[PDB]
C-alpha cells in the first residue's frame, strides 16, 4: 500500500539566483530532505538508514550531490541557448510501488513536460516546442541514461525494501483521534451549521459523518483531511440544518484505530 | 501555471480556554512555490513552524504552517498570505466553532 517517492524543487529566479530543495515520502511520513543549503541529506528518522550499509549511502548521497550541481548548470545553459525567460520553475518526481514499478517524471511551469521511459527521455505529448531540443540533448548523453536506469531500476527497489522493513512499525502505527463539535456560522435564514471536528488520527483512512441513530445523514459536506505537525490528521465535516430539526443528531467517527468501536457525539440543546 | 492558493486555519486540539495548544495553517494547491504565509495574534505575528515545501499529483504545491498559541474567548487569531496570484494579502480568520 506504502508507495514511495521522490520530489524536486528547483527554481530559478534570474541567472544570478537559484535553489533546489528534494524531500521524500514513504507512504505518508517523510524520512529525507535535501535542503539547498546541505550538501547531505537529512535521515528524518531512525529507520530511514534502511538496510543499507553506509558504503551505499555515501555513494547514493555523491550521485545525488554531482547531480544537483550538474543539474543546475543544464538548465541555465538550456535557458541561454534556447532563450526561454525567467522565472522558472522545475519540479520532478521519481519512486517505485513494489508489485516492482519504477517512474521518473518532470514538470515545467507547473505542468508535466517530460519523463523517463525504458533507456530513453520522452516529451509529454503536450510539451512546448523547445523541450524536443532539451530530449534531444539529453538522450545523448548515454552515461546518464544508465545512471538513472539504475537508480529507478537498481536503487529505487532495493532501498524502498529495505526502509520498509526497518520502518515497518512506525510505518502501520494506530493513533486514536480525538473529536469536538461546535457550531459555526449560521448559513441563512433558520439555518443551523453542525461542525464535527477530527484530529489526531493516523493512517489517513477515515469515515467521518453525522447521524440519526443509525440512519447515516446526508447534506453532510466533507472537508479536505489536513496534516498536523505531527503527522496526524485533521478532518472538519459540517451539516446544515433546521433550528427545529436539531433534534437528535449525532456525529459518528470510523477509524482503523477503534477497530469496531465508533466515537459517538451529540448535540444537545 | 498559476494556481492561486487554498487557505485553511484549524487546531490541533480541541480549543479550551486556557489550554496550550497549537494553530495550523495549512495552504495548498498553488503554483509557483513562493510564498508568504503568518500566522497572527490580534494583528501581530507570533512565531511559527514551517514544513519543508512538498507537492501533489497535479504538480500544485502545499505547506503546513502552525504556532504554539493558547486561546482565550478574548484575542483572535488569523492566518496572512501573500502570494503573486494575489493583488492584495488573503487574511483567513480562525473560527473557534
Ligand atoms: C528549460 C528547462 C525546462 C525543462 C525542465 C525539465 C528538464 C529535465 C531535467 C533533467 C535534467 C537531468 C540532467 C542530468 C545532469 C547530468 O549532468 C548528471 C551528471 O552528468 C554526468 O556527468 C559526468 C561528469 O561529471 S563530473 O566528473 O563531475 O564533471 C559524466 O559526463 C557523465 O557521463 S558519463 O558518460 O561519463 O557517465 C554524465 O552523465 N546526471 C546525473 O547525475 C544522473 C543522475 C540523476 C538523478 C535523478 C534523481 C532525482 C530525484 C530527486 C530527489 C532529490
Ligand atoms: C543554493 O545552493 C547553491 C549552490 O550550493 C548556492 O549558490 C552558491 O552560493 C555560494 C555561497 O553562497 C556562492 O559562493 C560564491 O563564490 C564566488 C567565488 O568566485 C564569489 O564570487 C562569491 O562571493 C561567493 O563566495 C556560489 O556562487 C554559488 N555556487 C554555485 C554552484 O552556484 C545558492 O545561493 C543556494 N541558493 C540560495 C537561494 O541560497
Ligand atoms: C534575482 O532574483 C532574486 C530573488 O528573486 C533577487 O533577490 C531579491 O531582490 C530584491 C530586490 O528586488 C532584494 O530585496 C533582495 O536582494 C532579494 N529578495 C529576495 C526575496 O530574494 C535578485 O534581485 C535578482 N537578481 C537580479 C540580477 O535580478
Amino acid at each position: 500500500p506504502f508507495s514511495f517517492q521522490g520530489l524536486q524543487i528547483s527554481s530559478f529566479a534570474n541567472r544570478s539566483w537559484t535553489r533546489t530543495d528534494g524531500l521524500a515520502w514513504l507512504g505518508e511520513l517523510q524520512p529525507y530532505t535535501w535542503r539547498n543549503e546541505s550538501d547531505t541529506i537529512r535521515f528524518l528518522k531512525p529507520w530511514s538508514r534502511g538496510t543499507f550499509s553506509d558504503q551505499q549511502w555515501e555513494q547514493l548521497q555523491h550521485t545525488l550531490l554531482v547531480y544537483r550541481s550538474s543539474f543546475t548548470r543544464d538548465i541555465w545553459e538550456f535557458v541561454e541557448k534556447l532563450h526561454v525567460e525567467y522565472p522558472l520553475e522545475i519540479q520532478i518526481a521519481t519512486g517505485c510501488e513494489l508489485l516492482s514499478e519504477s517512474f521518473l517524471r518532470a514538470a515545467f511551469q507547473g505542468r508535466d513536460v517530460l519523463s523517463f521511459q525504458g533507456m530513453s527521455w520522452v516529451s509529454a505529448p503536450d510539451a512546448p516546442p523547445f523541450i524536443q531540443e532539451v530530449i534531444k540533448v539529453l538522450n545523448q548523453n548515454q552515461g546518464t541514461k544508465e545512471t538513472v536506469h539504475w537508480l529507478l531500476h537498481d536503487i529505487w527497489p532495493e532501498l524502498v525494501r529495505g526502509v520498509l522493513q526497518t520502518g515497518k512499525s512506525e510505518l502501520e502505527k494506530q493513533v486514536k483521534p480525538e473529536a469536538w463539535l461546535s457550531s459555526g456560522p449560521s448559513p441563512g435564514p433558520g439555518r443551523l451549521l453542525l461542525v464535527c471536528h477530527v484530529s489526531g488520527f493516523y493512517p489517513k483512512p477515515v469515515r467521518v459523518m453525522w447521524m440519526r441513530g443509525e440512519q447515516e445523514e446526508p447534506g453532510t459536506r466533507q472537508g479536505d483531511v489536513m496534516p498536523n505537525a505531527d503527522s496526524t490528521w485533521y478532518l472538519r465535516v459540517t451539516l446544515d440544518v433546521a433550528a427545529g430539526e436539531v433534534a437528535g443528531l449525532s456525529c459518528q467517527v470510523k477509524h482503523s484505530s477503534l477497530g469496531d468501536q465508533d466515537i459517538i457525539l451529540y448535540w444537545h440543546h | 501555471i498559476q494556481r492561486p492558493p487554498k487557505i485553511q486555519v484549524y487546531s490541533r486540539h480541541p480549543p479550551e480556554d486556557g489550554k496550550p495548544n497549537y494553530l495550523n495553517c495549512y495552504v495548498y494547491g498553488f503554483h509557483p512555490p513562493q510564498i508568504e504565509i503568518d500566522l497572527l495574534k490580534n494583528g501581530e505575528k507570533i512565531k511559527s513552524e514551517q514544513s519543508d515545501l512538498s507537492f501533489s499529483k497535479d504538480w500544485s504545491f502545499y505547506l503546513l504552517s502552525h504556532a504554539e498559541f493558547t486561546p482565550n474567548s478574548k484575542d483572535q487569531y488569523s492566518c496572512r498570505v501573500k502570494h503573486v496570484t494575489l493583488e492584495q494579502p488573503r487574511i483567513v480568520k480562525w473560527d473557534r466553532d
